[PDB]
């Protein structure tokens, strides 16, 4: 549920 | 050149295996990268990896018969096995060539930043001693990554802000440090108060802040 | 593993998202001596078509890209690999369907079920090959849909999901492979109104599968005749 | 472009 890093 | 315009051609039809193996040929030869092959190569690796850790989580969720049981774990080895095959090749690539071969601390923070993700992926799945060695090899990569990237990469810059994020969820994740996590995440944050990319950076550090606290 | 346990790992590999291995554990069952269930089907039914599916995305992609130096070539093997793959899967998936699914298929649903199947993947062959592979795929897809539309007309009722559907992909065929919208919109109008007349025919575990094909036929109908 | 059977 942690939010990593991607295209936006 | 010619291997880098099928990395391209492979990432508009999703064939994101094949645009790994051409990217593999780009960063085999020890020559210095660009910023644009830097992030073909991410690209690829994101990707693909992105594919398994989905399986990963879905499989292993669905644990909730012996057999049945022991039947979805042996599907959950398929699968760890391909997510530790395809982090294995992209940590020796970060390890031999990469990191080596880096001449600017822009790009050193990138991959030191690369390390510990997969790292921290690896971590993820692993068991034993290999979630242990794993840990303490992302932690190393990412406080080797933010040591250069307070010196190198000003508050603002997305590299900088990008790896906090990427830094704070492994210790939310891998190591269950709540505190550590909000402490980086508002920290980065709020460092950066003041190009296109680190608004969408600080809004999922604001996201994972909201979550976490 | 036992015939069972590959069709728990197919549903395990659907949900998984790795629609490969959902076709290896439904291969190795299909070709056993048991007839596919009616879920044990649509396993098998929505593993290629997702298979094929992603390769069917990714040729279109490339073919629009050439379509839009050494760059010239780099798109013409590379739009060739894929057309390989979806030989490939075609003749992996027609191939079972020859060999046991047609020939062990006993209940007239079955039969205009894979005989629809045998339609679909010769259509896939036809949409990119070019002279005499796209002739013959032509050929066998429209003999295919013929055999399952004579059987399903006199086997099931005209509001069956499976009759309806095979209407749907037959009536696809005719205006993107024949380039025949008037034959597309005859065939997939009167599939349109064989079931509106017999609604008292449309079963109660049938009854949103119909309605939704219906919907699928009509959305096509106003395409076709713009 | 047309729209053939999805999955049931």
């Amino acid at each position: 549920r942690s939010f990593s890093l991607h295209r936006m | 050149e010619d291997s880098v315009y099928l990395a391209k051609l492979a990432e508009q039809a999703e064939r994101y295996e094949e645009m790994v193996e051409n990217m593999k040929t780009v960063a085999s030869s020890g020559q210095e990268l660009s910023v644009e092959e830097r992030n073909l190569l991410s690209v690829a690796y994101k990707n693909v990896i992105g594919a398994r850790r989905a399986s990963w989580r879905i499989v292993s969720s669905i644990e909730q018969s012996e057999h049945q049981v022991e039947l979805i774990c042996s599907y959950r080895s398929k699968i760890e096995t391909e997510l530790t095959k395809i982090s294995d090749d992209i940590l020796s690539v970060l390890d031999s060539h990469l990191i080596p071969s880096a001449t600017t601390g822009e790009s050193k923070v990138f991959y030191y930043k690369m390390k510990g993700d997969y790292h921290r992926y690896l971590a993820e799945f692993s068991s034993g001693d290999a979630r242990e060695k794993a840990t303490n090899a992302s932690l190393e990569a990412y406080k080797t990554a933010s040591e250069i990237a307070t010196t190198e990469l000003p508050p603002t810059h997305p590299i900088r802000l990008g790896l906090a994020l990427n830094f704070s969820v492994f210790y939310y994740e891998i190591q269950n440090s709540p505190d550590k996590a909000c402490h980086l995440a508002k920290q980065a944050f709020d460092d950066a108060i003041a190009y296109k990319d680190s608004t969408l950076i600080m809004q999922l550090l604001r996201d994972n802040l909201t979550l976490w606290t």
